[PDB]
This record gives structure tokens, C-alpha cells and sequence, in this order.
């Protein structure tokens, strides 16, 4: 049989048998408190399975879409002999319109999370007495 | 040429966030529009079924160029809205040649031409459309299998994201939500039907389909089932996209949810570039022998979507409230019109389904300027009724009632006889250009025996014509629920204007009230060619007709 | 066999789902696997590479769709608030 | 009657009449009187170019017609054989 | 398949089977003759044959259950054994490949 | 020197008024063919965009800010350009595919390529690119320049499949070559 195969129950097995000493060989005493969820030393508002603010998803989107992008560039890499110079031609058109998608991010500011945490421009002027 | 319009639109969006250039991006829009349409014209000097290009992928027809073209003016008439402001100011003083070539008005128009409107903010709009232009010219250019899916997709995304586009407005979000969910059922239809048909002939191309299908055609192993069950699933997941009865319930929801000058691209453009992918596909397949793949023909669906087009389209617009619930109902009836032209495969009936479409699509253009045109006429007018205070995104569906046009003939009557002559239209009342347009297609039918779907037709028509002519009864027989406005016509606020010349010197200082704000002239000029048009093509129809009669004679000849 | 199964739960999971429209955006990409399926396993017995290159544009076209249908889910969220699905 | 230009003549001073009616502006200000022939003067140009897509399209009709009696003519021939 | 590129690099194996049906229809088939192309039926079962391969399923079908039961029914005298049978045409094994042969 | 073979490849024919020469014409040859109509027309058609948008920005302004006009004339500056060379190179290509009036073309297509004959060399040149890589760069751009309202394309290879039997050619430069002999004979 092949290695590959074995390979896989091996490390599996090991996960098992880590797993199997600690879940035999120490001790379980489970209590309330230690049962808790640790919010260092105080309990809090249980609120971790409610909607949560995500300030990054919009690169989540455009990760999604940039991937599809390099994986269809991948078989040109393993294909250059044969696609040569009128095969790189349409390489080079398909990143160039990829590119153009990656330029409309930078430009929009779509890649940027804001925070942190503008001058005078009142002029007076005296003309003295009426 | 759309695809350099693309990416060089793309590349001057890309570094500005500027809103006020939505505009001026809108008007070069239209520009690449027309090199398009030089492009296609030139390409017209040939007269062939098909011509493949691109390694077979792509092909070209004359049919295929003159529907290009086609989507190309439309998409230039549509773009107006968004490249010119609603309202204008005209003076006497202001009409000469030098006046408009060598002379400038100042004067505060922020309010009077609504500069930051949300139809005037929107950078990427005019972006978003050229897409679904891309996507929509390439499907009537799809030879292969591959191509049409991506067509179809580059098509329909762009019009999620365009019902979509307006971000603040929960209506638009909602519509744009149904949309892309059932529009994504929609596509799944349509990967399965080219999947199965791959699958079992080994092959991409709609050319080798088509060839398997002749032979096929005689008078025991591999009969070729699949060809006439793969496309009806193919076909079904297109019938959701034209809103054809029974996968229609779409329609009514995202065009009256999303806005207005959103609803009229959204609800035409899609319509012209599937029925015209379904005419190769339905004269390439069809058995001219009788035989046992010809009791299974796809297009059956076809026939049983018209049916039922007739029928819902006609009924359930009775009890519509909504002018825009309305006018989608209008176009479930129009459509099975069409769908019956292009199940009854004959010369007459392609030249009647060609001469259909390119009208339903310029007359529900004109019924959607004409809408549009009166909600920003209602600028000077003030109503109190509870009801037209009820309403929801009022901005962008100004107009969302049949009863918000009662009396609209005492306010504009022009306008409003324009309204009624392409409400007319849709009736099928002679002389005007919807009348020929449905004997046309009755014609066809008649000729070929269906005699029960001629019959379906007429008696639908009849009760269509009672909610058409409830919004006409709503225009002519009561009074205005609108009063102008009480300060902007009250002789003592008036605005100043100031006339320069050439060079940054005053000429004469007029001062200007309300009864001298009108609508911007290309939508005026707009409606003005399609309402002439509908009126009297009896005197000018010789050249469309002909050119649909030899369009009919390539497909069909050799 | 296993390519109408797949697109069998697909279908349901989006027709007969009543949970939310993560889950809606979830079965048509359940269906598209089973058609690519179909696609990838004809292709092998008919010795063709135009069936894996068909394949891997039903993927990016696929992700396409994921994406466009996430970035309106999260427009209509901003707005309504829940993008649960209410029955009754 | 229905000469193709001056129709199209005709048409374009109604696009005129119909756009200030639309817009409820007053027919035949004076100082505006140039968009009649300008409007009128467009139609014409239109008129000028359908005449011409006419022309071709007689022909191509014309020569379609020939080739289906050709087409018929030669098919009933082969059958007398 | 139709398209004419395999999955090594090489040709589709029942890409001569599809040009041969293109080029009959483009052959036979004209707009003189309707009926030309009903020499290209044959040529179009055997691209669907070379696809799908449901005939010579069927033809394996029948013989298979013919050849199993002679040989069930047909006289056994000595089984070679798998050694045997790896020892088909080797160096210094020629007692092997006669038995396995039966020369 | 025949070939012995002129029409190596399958091509598609289309009914056209005028002959056809090369429906994949080298970008070189439809720029050398283009007459001084086509130069002409294709610097109006570029004028054209740019000088649309100055007339709307006076007759109707956008009421944009300080820099956004001036912003808007360079995308149309370069949409006009763009669209104005797709312009010329179709009006060139078309008497190069036979879809347009072209006796001045067939003739100096006939003179160049009977000098090619008689020189020896390749009709349409020599390619870097392999004989199957020039089938499907002939088969992607062959009557492509009636597409350019969507997709632009251009040919940049330098391949035999043209679409044209090439027999004229050779039938023709012999009888220069016959000529060209029996003239120097009586000298
Ligand atoms: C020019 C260089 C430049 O402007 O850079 C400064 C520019 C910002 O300068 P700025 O002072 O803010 O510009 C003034 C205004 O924004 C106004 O800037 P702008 O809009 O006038 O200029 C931006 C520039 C941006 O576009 C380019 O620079 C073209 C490269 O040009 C345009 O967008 C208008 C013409 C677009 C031509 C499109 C040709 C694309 C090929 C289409 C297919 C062809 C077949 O930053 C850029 O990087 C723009 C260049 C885009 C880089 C993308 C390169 C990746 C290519 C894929
Ligand atoms: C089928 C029928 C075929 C045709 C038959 C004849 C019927 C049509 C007759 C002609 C009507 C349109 C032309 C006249 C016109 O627009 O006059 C408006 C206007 C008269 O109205 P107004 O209310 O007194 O104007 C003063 C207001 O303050 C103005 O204030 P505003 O801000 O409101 O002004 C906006 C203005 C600003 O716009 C401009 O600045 C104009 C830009 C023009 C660019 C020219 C490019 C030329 C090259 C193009 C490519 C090659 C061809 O935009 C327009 O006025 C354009 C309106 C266009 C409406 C749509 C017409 C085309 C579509 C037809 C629909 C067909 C539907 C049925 C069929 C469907 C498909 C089969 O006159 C002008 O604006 C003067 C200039 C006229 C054009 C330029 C001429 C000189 C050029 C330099 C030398
Ligand atoms: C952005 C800026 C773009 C810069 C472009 C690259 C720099 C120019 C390189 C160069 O000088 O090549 C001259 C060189 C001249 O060769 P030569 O020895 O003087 O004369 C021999 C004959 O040309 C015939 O020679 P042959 O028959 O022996 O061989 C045919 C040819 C085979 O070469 C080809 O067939 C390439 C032509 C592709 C087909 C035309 C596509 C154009 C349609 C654009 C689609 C737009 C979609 C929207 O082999 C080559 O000559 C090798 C050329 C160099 C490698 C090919 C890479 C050039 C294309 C680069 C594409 C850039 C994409 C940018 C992204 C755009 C989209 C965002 O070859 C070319 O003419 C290539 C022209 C490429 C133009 C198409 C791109 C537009
Ligand atoms: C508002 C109601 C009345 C409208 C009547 C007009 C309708 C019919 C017009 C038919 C039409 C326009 C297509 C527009 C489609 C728009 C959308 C669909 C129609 C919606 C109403 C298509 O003409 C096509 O007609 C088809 C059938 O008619 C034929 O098939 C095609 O072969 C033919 O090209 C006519 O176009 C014409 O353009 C002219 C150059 O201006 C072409 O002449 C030549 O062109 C170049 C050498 O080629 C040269 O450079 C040019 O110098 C030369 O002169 C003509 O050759 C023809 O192409
Ligand atoms: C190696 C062989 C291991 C198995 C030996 C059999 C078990 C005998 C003792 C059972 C009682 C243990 C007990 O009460 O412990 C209390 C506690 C936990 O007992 P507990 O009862 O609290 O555990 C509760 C959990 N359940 C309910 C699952 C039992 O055990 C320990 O803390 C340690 C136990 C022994 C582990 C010793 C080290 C393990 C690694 C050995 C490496 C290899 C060594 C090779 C050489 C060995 C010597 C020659
Ligand atoms: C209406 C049909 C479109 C049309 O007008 O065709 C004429 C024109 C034909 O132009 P054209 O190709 O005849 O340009 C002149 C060419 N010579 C000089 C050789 C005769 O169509 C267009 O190309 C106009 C492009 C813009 C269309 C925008 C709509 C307004
Ligand atoms: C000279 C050619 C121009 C080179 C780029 C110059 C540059 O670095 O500018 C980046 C540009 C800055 O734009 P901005 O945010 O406006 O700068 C602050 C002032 N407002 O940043 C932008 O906003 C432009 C959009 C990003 C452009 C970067 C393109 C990189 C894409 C990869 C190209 C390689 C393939």
C-alpha cells in the first residue's frame, strides 16, 4: 500500500493516542467556576454569538476574487513552452484587466480601515474707530 | 470598442471619488456608445447566416449587427437620464444661436436643477451599464456553449448590481436581493441545460448541436433525446429572465421596489438580447419532418410561457394599483406576444417577432421617459393627499400610483396625449405602430394553424385593455390632485438671472419665477420622435419593415 | 449518481430553506458543485480537457457570484438588520 | 403622395411642435424660429439618408426574389427527368 | 471528444470519429439534396459509440456470459497458478511458460 | 517553384460585392493599404467625441467643480482616439476582406505578392510561432475587424492561412518571369 496512505493513518493515529493519554491518564474535575469562560477574573456579558462588526470584509471580497485570478494565471506557469509569445500575449491582457480592478481599490481607498482618535479660517480685520 | 470604453471609464473612475463627475462620465458614456454604433455599421457590408470568429467561440450575423446596433441607441437614449439635469430655466433672452453658442447664464440652479440628486452622484453607474451592454452584445455573439454562460452571467450580474446600486435606499437593496437570489436559481438552469447537452454529444459548439440535430432529423441506440429535454431546462432558466409566465412573480416586485430610471434599463435591454439568442436557437432546431423528436420540442415551453403570459399578464394587471406593478404586468402580456411570434417558426412570424421587439422596446422606453418626465414636472406642484404622503423613496420612484396622474391632462395635456398615445400602442389600436406590430403576429399564426393561441390573444388583449385604459381614465376624466406651487407663483420671490457674453461681461440682468422652470430639452426631444413615431408610422414604414423582411430571408435561405 | 444527489440538496436547501439567505447563497453553490461534477466526470470518459477547462470556469464564475451575492447581502443587512428569512 | 423627403421634413417641424408643447413652452417665439429649419432641416437629412438604405433595399429584395424562382425553377426541372 | 485536445497534451480519442461525421455532412448534405446527409448515420452512431460505448458494453455483456458458462461447464484438468502465470516469458523459466501456455 | 498546392486550409466564404484578398491581412499591410480617405476620416471620427463634449458642456453645463471638465476631456480625448483608429483600420480591412471598393487594393496586393513570387520569399513572411500556434492565431483573427464594436483585434502574425487560392500569384509572376527572359534575349 502507499506511502502517501500511510501517512495519513500515522498522523492521525498520533492525534489519537496524544489524545487518548490525556483523556485517560489525567485527572477530570470539572466545576461550575472552573467551567467558566475566562474574562480575566470577572464575568461579563455573554455576547460572543451575536452580529459582530467585521472592519475588514471588504477585503474578504476582494481576497475571493484575486485568488480565482492567480489560479487561472497557474497553468500558464506550467505551460510556457508551448503558449510562448502569442500565449503570453493574452497572459498579459487577462492580468492587465485584472490590474485595472486592483488599481479601482487602491484609488477608492477600499483597502483602508479608518482610525485614529484643518485649520483657522476666520480672519479679523480692524479698521479702528467708525 | 465597449470593452476599451470599459477599461479607460474604469481607469478615470479608479482615482477619483469625486461625485460631482457622475455626470460628466455619464455624457462620455454616451460617446463610446455611438463609436460603437460607426463600429457596427461598417461591419454590415456582407450578407451571410453566420461568420465564426475568435476560434469559433464568437460569430457574426447580420441579424446579430443590427441587434447590436439596437442596444446601442437604446443604451444612449437611457443614458440621457443620468447625463443631463431633469429641469431648465428658458428665457426669450436666452434663445438665439449667439445666445446659446456665445452667451452664459448665471443664476442659483442647485435647487432647480437637483445638481446632487442621487441619479446625479453615482460615479460607476454608467460603468455598471456598460457592462451589462458587454455582456448583453456578447450573448447575441455566443457560438459555443462556454460562451453562453459566461454571457448570460456577465449580463444578469451587472443588472444585480445596478437594481443594487442605490446602497441607501432599502427598497433598491431588497429588490436587488430577490434579484440576484432567484436570478441565481435562474443560471443554475442554465448551467444544467448546457451541461447535459455537452455531456452527452461531446461537444461545445452550438454549430456540431445543430449538426447532430439535422441528421438525426430521418423521417436505435443514441436517440437523441437530450437535445430537446436539454434545452427546455436551458430554456426555462431564460424564461425567468424575460419574466415570462410562470416564473414572472419577480418582475412586478424588483421593477416597482427598485428606481425608476434604474427600472427602465433593467426592465429592456435584457429582453432584446435573449429573445434574439433564442431565434438561432429555435430556427436551427426545429425538425422541418415530422418525427418523434418533433412531439418533444422545447420549444413547447415556449408556447405554454405565451399562453400563460397572455392570460396572467393580462388579469393580474386589472387590480394593480401601482404604475409600476403596472407597467411589468403590461410586459408579461407583451412578452407572451413575442414568445408566440418565436414558437410559430416561419418567415412571417420572424418578421413579425423581429418587428415586435424593436417596438414594445422603443414604446416601453417612451412610457418609462414619459413617467420619469412627469414625477420631476410635479417640481412646481404641491398636493395634499395622505396617500401621496404614505409613500416610500419618494425620491426615486417619484411617481408609484395610477391615481398621482389623475388629472395629469389638466396639468400638462401634451404630455399627457403622449402618454396616451403610446398607452394606445400597447393596446394594439390602429393606426399607431402597437396595432401592425400584434396583427403581424396574428397574421403568423393565423397562417400556420394556431388558431387557439390567435384566439387566446385577442380575447386577453381585450381585458388588458381595460387596465390600460383606467390609467388613460385616470388622466383625462378627473381634476388635478396637484395645485401649483403657492410661493414659487407668488409674484413676490423671484430668482436673479444675469446674461454674459463671450467674455465675462454683463449684458442684461432678468429677474425669473417658477412659470419659467421647464423640462431639460432631451427628454422633451425624446419623447416628442418616439410619440411621432407611434403615431405615424403608417406613413413611414416601409424601410423598418424591409429591413426585417431580408433580415428573415438570410436566416431562412440556402 | 452522486451529481443529482448533490444537486438534489442544493435545490431544496435553497428552496425549502426557511433560515437565513447565508444559507440561500450557500445551496446554489451546493448545485453548481454538482453540475461541475457532472462536467469533470463526463470529461474524464470522453478523454476531453475542454470539460476541466469548462469546469474551472464554472468555479470563477461561481466565486463571482458568492461574491456579488455577499456584497448586496451585506447592503440590505445595513439596512434591515436581519438577513433572516421570516415565515408567519 | 408621401414623397420620402418632404415627409421627413414634415416630421421634423412636429418633433418641434410636440417638444414645446411637452415642455409648455410657446409655439413660435421669435427669436427661436431657427430650430423649424433646423429641426426641419435634420428630418430632411434623415429623409435623404432612408431614401438611399431604400434604394439598397429594392435591390436586395430584387435580387431575392429572382434566386427563389431560380431556386424553384431548376428544382421542378430535374424533376421531369 | 469533439474538441480535438485529450488530457496528456495528446488528441481526443474520439476526436477522428467526429471529424469523420463533419466531414460526411459537409460532403453529402446540400441544398440540392435534403437527404444527402442520411449517408452520414452511420458516421454519427459511431461517434455516440465512441462516447458513451453502450454497444459494446452490450456486445461484452453477451459474450462474457457465454465465455463463463463454457468455461464452467468445460472440462478442468490444471489450474496455473498466479507464480505461473508471472512467470510468462522469462529468462530461465521455460518450465513454467510451457505449462502456462499448454505446449 | 509551384506549391503544387494552393488552398491548404478550410476557410469560410462569405458573399461579398468585391473580391476577396486576405481575410486576415498582417496590421502592417491595412495600415499601408489605408488611403488618404481613410487617414481623413479616422482624425474627424477621433475629433468627433471630444468635440461632443465641449459642444454639451456649452450648450448644457455640468456645473462641475474647478478641475472635473478638464479630467472628463482626457478620457474623451482618448476615447475619440481610440475609437477613431478602430474607425480607419476598419475602412482599410474592409477593401482587404472584399467587403468594400478595392480595385486599387487587388492591384497592389497583385504586385506585391508576384514580387514576393519571383524573390523567392515567403507570400506572407516567416513566423517565430509554430505552424499549429500560426492556425490559431489565423483562426482568432480572420474577418475579426468586423467585431471591433465590442472586441478589438489585431493581426501580428505572420502566417500562410489567408483564405485565398495563391495559384494567381504564382500562375502570374511566371509570366514575368517568361517575359523578363525573352526581353533580355533580343539585347
Ligand atoms: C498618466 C499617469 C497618471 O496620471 O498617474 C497619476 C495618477 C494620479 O494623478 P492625479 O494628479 O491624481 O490625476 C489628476 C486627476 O485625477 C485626473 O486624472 P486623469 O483621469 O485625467 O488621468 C488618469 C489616467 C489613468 O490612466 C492611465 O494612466 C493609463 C495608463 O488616465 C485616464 O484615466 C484617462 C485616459 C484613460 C486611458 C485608458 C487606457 C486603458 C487601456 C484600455 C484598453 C486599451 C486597448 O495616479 C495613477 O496611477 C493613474 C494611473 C493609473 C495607474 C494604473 C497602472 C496599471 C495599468 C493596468
Ligand atoms: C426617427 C426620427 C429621425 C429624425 C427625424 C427628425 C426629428 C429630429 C429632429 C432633430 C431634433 C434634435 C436636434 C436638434 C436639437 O437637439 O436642438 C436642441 C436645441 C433646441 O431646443 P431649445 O429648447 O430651444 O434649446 C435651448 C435650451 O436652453 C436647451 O437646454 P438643455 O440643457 O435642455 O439642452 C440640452 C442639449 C445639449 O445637447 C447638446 O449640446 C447637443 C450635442 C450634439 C452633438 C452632435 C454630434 C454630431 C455627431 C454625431 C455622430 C455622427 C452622426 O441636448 C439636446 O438638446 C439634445 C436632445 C437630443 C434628444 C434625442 C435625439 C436623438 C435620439 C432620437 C430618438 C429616436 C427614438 C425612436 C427610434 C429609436 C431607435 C430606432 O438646439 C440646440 O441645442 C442648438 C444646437 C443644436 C445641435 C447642434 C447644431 C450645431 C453644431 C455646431 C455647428
Ligand atoms: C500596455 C502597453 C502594451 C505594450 C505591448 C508590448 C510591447 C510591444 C512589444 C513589441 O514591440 O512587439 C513587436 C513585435 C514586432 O515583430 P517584428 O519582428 O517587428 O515583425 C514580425 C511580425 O510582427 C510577425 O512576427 P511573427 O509572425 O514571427 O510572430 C507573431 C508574434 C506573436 O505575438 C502576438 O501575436 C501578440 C499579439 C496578440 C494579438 C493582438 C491582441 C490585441 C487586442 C487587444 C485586446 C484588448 C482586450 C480588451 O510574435 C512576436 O512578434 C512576439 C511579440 C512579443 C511577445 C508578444 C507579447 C505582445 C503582446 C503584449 C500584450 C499586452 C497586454 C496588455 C494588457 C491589455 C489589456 C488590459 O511583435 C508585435 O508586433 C506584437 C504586437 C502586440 C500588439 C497586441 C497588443 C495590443
Ligand atoms: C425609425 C423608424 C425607421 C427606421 C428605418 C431604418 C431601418 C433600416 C436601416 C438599415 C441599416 C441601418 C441599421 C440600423 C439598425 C437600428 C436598429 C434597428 C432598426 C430600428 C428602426 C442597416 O443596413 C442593413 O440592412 C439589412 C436589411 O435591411 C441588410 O441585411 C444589411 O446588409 C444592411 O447593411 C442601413 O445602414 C446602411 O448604412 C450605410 C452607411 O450609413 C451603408 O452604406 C455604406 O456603408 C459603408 C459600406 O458598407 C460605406 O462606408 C458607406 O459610405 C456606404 O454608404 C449601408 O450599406 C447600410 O449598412
Ligand atoms: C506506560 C504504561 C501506562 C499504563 C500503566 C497502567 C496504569 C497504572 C496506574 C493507574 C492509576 C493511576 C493513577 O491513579 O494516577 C492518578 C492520575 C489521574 O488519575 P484519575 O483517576 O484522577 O484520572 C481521571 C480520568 N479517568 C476517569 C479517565 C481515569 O494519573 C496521573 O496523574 C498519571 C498516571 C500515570 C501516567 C504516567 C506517565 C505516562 C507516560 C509514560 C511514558 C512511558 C513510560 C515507560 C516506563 C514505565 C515504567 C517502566
Ligand atoms: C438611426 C440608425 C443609426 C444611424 O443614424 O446611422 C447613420 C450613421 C452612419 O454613419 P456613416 O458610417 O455613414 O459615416 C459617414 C461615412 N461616410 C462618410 C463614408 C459616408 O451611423 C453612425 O455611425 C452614427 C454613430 C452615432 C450614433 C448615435 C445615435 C445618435
Ligand atoms: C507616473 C505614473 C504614476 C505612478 C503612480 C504614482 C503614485 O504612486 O500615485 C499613487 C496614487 C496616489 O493617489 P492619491 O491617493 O490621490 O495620492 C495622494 C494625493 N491625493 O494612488 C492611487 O490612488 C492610484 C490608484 C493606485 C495606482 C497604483 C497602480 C498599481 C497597480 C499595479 C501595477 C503593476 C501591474
Amino acid at each position: 500500500m502507499s506511502a502517501m496512505s500511510i501517512y495519513i493513518i500515522f498522523v492521525s493515529i498520533i492525534a489519537i493516542l496524544f489524545l487518548a493519554i490525556d483523556l485517560i491518564f489525567a485527572p477530570h474535575n470539572p466545576y461550575k467556576e472552573k467551567l467558566s469562560a475566562f474574562e480575566c477574573g470577572f464575568h461579563s456579558f455573554s455576547q460572543s454569538r451575536s452580529p459582530f462588526n467585521i472592519s475588514f470584509f471588504i477585503y474578504g471580497l476582494v481576497f475571493l476574487l484575486l485568488d480565482l485570478e492567480i489560479l487561472l494565471l497557474y497553468p500558464f506557469a506550467v505551460s510556457e513552452y508551448v503558449n510562448s509569445a502569442y500565449g503570453l500575449a493574452a497572459a498579459l491582457i487577462f492580468i492587465g484587466i485584472i490590474t485595472i480592478g486592483f488599481v479601482y481599490e487602491l484609488g477608492h481607498d477600499a483597502l483602508k480601515v479608518h482610525s485614529r482618535q484643518l485649520k483657522s479660517s476666520v480672519v479679523i480685520s480692524y479698521l479702528g474707530n467708525i | 470598442m465597449i470593452m476599451i470604453s470599459i477599461l479607460s471609464l474604469l481607469l478615470s473612475t479608479s482615482v477619483t471619488l469625486r461625485r460631482d463627475m457622475s455626470i460628466l462620465f455619464n455624457r462620455i458614456s454616451i460617446i463610446a456608445l455611438a463609436y460603437c454604433i460607426l463600429h457596427d455599421t461598417m461591419s454590415l457590408s456582407f450578407i451571410s447566416k453566420g461568420i465564426g470568429l475568435h476560434g469559433g467561440l464568437l460569430h457574426i450575423t447580420n441579424l446579430t449587427q443590427i441587434f447590436h446596433i439596437f442596444i446601442f441607441i437604446i443604451s444612449i437614449l437611457i443614458l440621457q437620464l443620468t447625463s443631463f439635469y431633469p429641469r431648465k430655466v428658458w428665457i426669450p433672452e436666452y434663445s438665439s444661436l449667439k445666445d446659446i453658442f456665445f452667451n452664459k447664464i448665471l443664476y442659483y440652479r442647485t435647487k432647480i436643477i437637483n445638481k446632487m440628486g442621487e441619479h446625479m452622484k453615482i460615479i460607476e453607474y454608467p460603468l455598471i451599464l456598460l457592462f451589462v451592454i458587454s455582456g448583453a452584445v456578447f450573448l447575441i455573439s455566443t457560438n459555443d456553449l462556454v460562451s453562453i454562460f459566461l454571457s448570460i452571467e456577465l449580463q444578469s450580474y451587472g443588472l444585480y448590481l445596478l437594481s443594487t446600486i442605490y446602497r441607501n435606499s432599502e427598497l433598491s437593496t431588497t429588490g436587488g436581493l430577490i434579484y440576484f437570489l432567484l436570478g441565481g436559481l435562474s443560471s443554475c438552469f442554465i448551467l444544467l441545460g448546457t451541461s447535459l447537452l455537452y455531456v452527452n454529444s461531446g461537444t461545445t459548439s452550438l454549430d456540431g448541436l445543430y449538426i447532430l440535430n439535422s441528421i438525426s432529423d430521418v423521417n436505435s441506440w443514441y436517440k437523441p433525446y437530450y437535445l430537446n429535454f436539454s434545452l427546455l431546462i436551458f430554456s426555462i432558466g431564460f424564461l425567468f429572465k424575460v419574466s415570462a409566465a410562470p416564473f414572472h412573480f419577480w418582475s412586478p416586485d424588483v421593477y416597482d421596489a427598485i428606481p425608476t430610471i434604474v427600472t427602465t434599463f433593467v426592465a429592456i435591454i435584457a429582453k432584446i438580447s435573449i429573445f434574439i439568442f433564442l431565434l438561432e436557437l429555435v430556427y436551427y432546431t426545429n425538425s422541418n419532418a415530422n418525427s418523434y423528436l418533433s412531439e418533444f420540442s422545447w420549444t413547447y415551453a415556449l408556447l405554454i410561457s405565451s399562453l400563460l403570459s397572455l392570460i396572467i399578464g393580462t388579469v393580474v394587471g386589472l387590480t394593480q394599483f401601482r404604475i409600476k406593478r403596472l407597467l411589468a404586468y403590461s410586459t408579461i402580456s407583451h412578452v407572451g406576444f413575442i414568445l408566440l411570434a418565436l414558437s410559430v417558426s416561419s418567415i412571417e412570424s420572424t418578421q413579425a417577432f423581429i418587428f415586435y421587439l424593436i417596438q414594445y422596446s422603443i414604446s416601453n422606453l417612451n412610457a418609462f421617459f414619459i413617467l420619469i418626465t412627469i414625477g420631476f414636472s410635479l417640481y412646481g406642484y404641491v398636493t395634499n393627499n395622505k396617500e401621496y404622503k404614505s409613500l416610500l423613496d419618494k425620491n426615486n420612484s417619484p411617481i408609484q400610483l395610477i391615481s398621482q396622474l389623475k388629472g395629469y391632462f389638466y396639468i400638462n395635456p401634451l404630455l399627457s396625449l403622449s402618454l396616451a398615445i403610446t398607452i394606445f400602442s400597447f393596446v394594439g389600436v390602429p393606426p399607431l405602430v402597437g396595432f401592425f406590430a400584434k396583427q403581424m403576429v396574428l397574421s403568423a399564426a393565423l397562417d400556420n394553424g394556431y388558431i387557439f393561441l390567435s384566439l387566446i390573444a385577442i380575447i386577453t388583449s381585450v381585458i388588458g385593455a381595460v387596465y390600460y385604459l383606467n390609467v388613460i381614465k385616470e388622466i383625462f376624466f378627473y381634476s388635478p390632485e396637484h395645485e401649483v406651487n403657492p410661493v414659487l407663483n407668488e409674484s413676490d420671490s423671484n430668482f436673479s438671472l444675469r446674461i454674459l457674453n463671450e467674455k465675462n461681461v454683463l449684458i442684461r440682468s432678468v429677474l425669473l419665477k417658477g412659470r419659467n422652470i421647464f423640462i431639460s430639452s432631451p427628454f422633451s426631444i425624446t419623447i416628442s420622435i418616439i410619440t411621432n413615431v407611434i403615431l405615424l408610422f403608417i406613413f413611414m414604414n416601409k424601410e423598418w419593415l424591409s429591413m426585417g423582411t431580408i433580415l428573415v430571408q438570410i436566416l431562412f435561405s440556402a | 449518481n452522486i451529481t443529482l444527489i448533490l444537486f438534489l440538496i442544493g435545490i431544496l436547501g435553497f428552496v425549502l430553506n426557511r433560515k437565513n439567505i447565508i444559507l440561500m447563497l450557500i445551496s446554489i453553490e451546493i448545485m453548481l458543485l454538482s453540475i461541475t461534477f457532472l462536467i469533470l466526470l463526463s470529461s474524464l470518459n470522453m478523454d476531453d480537457i475542454i470539460g476541466q477547462t469548462y469546469a474551472i470556469y464554472i468555479i470563477v464564475v461561481a466565486g463571482a457570484e458568492s461574491a456579488i451575492g455577499l456584497g448586496i447581502l451585506v447592503a440590505f443587512y445595513r439596512l434591515r438588520g436581519s438577513i433572516a428569512i421570516e415565515y408567519k | 403622395m408621401v414623397n420620402r423627403i418632404l415627409f421627413w421634413t414634415g416630421f421634423g417641424l412636429a418633433v418641434r411642435f410636440w417638444q414645446l408643447g411637452i415642455e409648455m413652452r410657446p409655439f413660435f417665439n421669435r427669436k427661436s424660429l431657427w430650430a423649424y429649419p433646423l429641426f426641419g432641416g435634420v428630418g430632411a437629412s434623415f429623409g435623404y439618408w432612408l431614401q438611399s438604405i431604400d434604394e439598397k433595399q429594392t435591390k436586395m429584395l430584387e435580387e431575392r426574389k429572382q434566386a427563389i424562382l431560380e431556386k424553384r425553377a431548376r428544382r421542378a426541372q430535374r424533376q421531369a427527368e | 471528444m469533439a474538441s480535438g485536445y485529450g488530457l496528456n497534451g495528446g488528441p481526443s480519442r474520439c476526436f477522428p470519429f467526429w471529424q469523420e461525421l463533419l466531414a460526411c455532412y459537409v460532403t453529402n448534405s446540400s441544398e440540392d439534396n435534403p437527404d444527402g446527409k442520411n449517408k452520414c448515420i452511420p458516421v454519427m452512431e459511431d461517434y455516440y459509440e465512441c462516447l458513451h460505448h453502450r454497444k459494446e458494453a452490450a456486445r461484452v455483456r453477451a459474450l462474457q456470459a457465454a465465455y463463463r458458462e463454457a468455461e464452467a461447464k468445460k472440462l478442468q484438468e490444471n489450474p496455473p497458478t498466479a507464480g505461473q502465470i508471472r512467470n510468462l516469458g522469462l529468462l530461465n523459466k521455460e518450465e513454467d511458460t510451457k505449462k502456462v501456455h499448454c505446449a | 517553384n509551384t506549391p503544387t498546392q494552393t488552398y491548404q486550409f478550410p476557410s469560410k466564404t462569405v458573399k461579398t460585392d468585391y473580391p476577396l484578398i486576405d481575410n486576415d491581412p498582417h496590421f502592417t499591410r491595412v495600415i499601408r493599404y489605408a488611403r488618404p480617405s481613410d487617414y481623413a476620416h479616422g482624425l474627424a471620427a477621433a475629433a468627433a467625441g471630444p468635440a461632443a463634449l465641449w459642444l454639451m458642456e456649452r450648450i448644457s453645463p455640468s456645473q462641475v467643480g474647478r478641475g472635473g471638465f478638464a479630467k472628463a476631456m482626457r478620457l474623451a480625448g482618448f476615447i475619440g482616439l481610440a475609437g477613431g483608429f478602430l474607425y480607419f483600420y476598419q475602412r482599410s480591412i474592409l477593401r482587404f476582406y472584399g467587403m468594400s471598393e478595392n480595385a486599387r487594393e487587388v492591384e497592389m496586393d497583385m504586385r506585391e505578392m508576384t514580387d514576393r513570387v519571383k524573390a523567392g520569399l515567403p507570400l506572407y513572411g516567416e513566423s517565430r510561432l509554430s505552424p499549429a500556434m500560426q492556425g490559431v492565431a489565423a483562426r482568432q483573427s480572420r474577418y475579426s475587424a468586423l467585431f471591433f464594436g465590442v472586441m478589438p483585434w489585431f493581426n501580428f502574425v505572420n502566417h500562410n492561412q489567408h483564405g485565398v487560392d495563391t495559384a494567381k500569384y504564382y500562375q502570374q509572376a511566371e509570366r514575368e518571369l517568361e517575359a523578363e527572359r525573352l526581353a533580355r534575349e533580343q539585347a
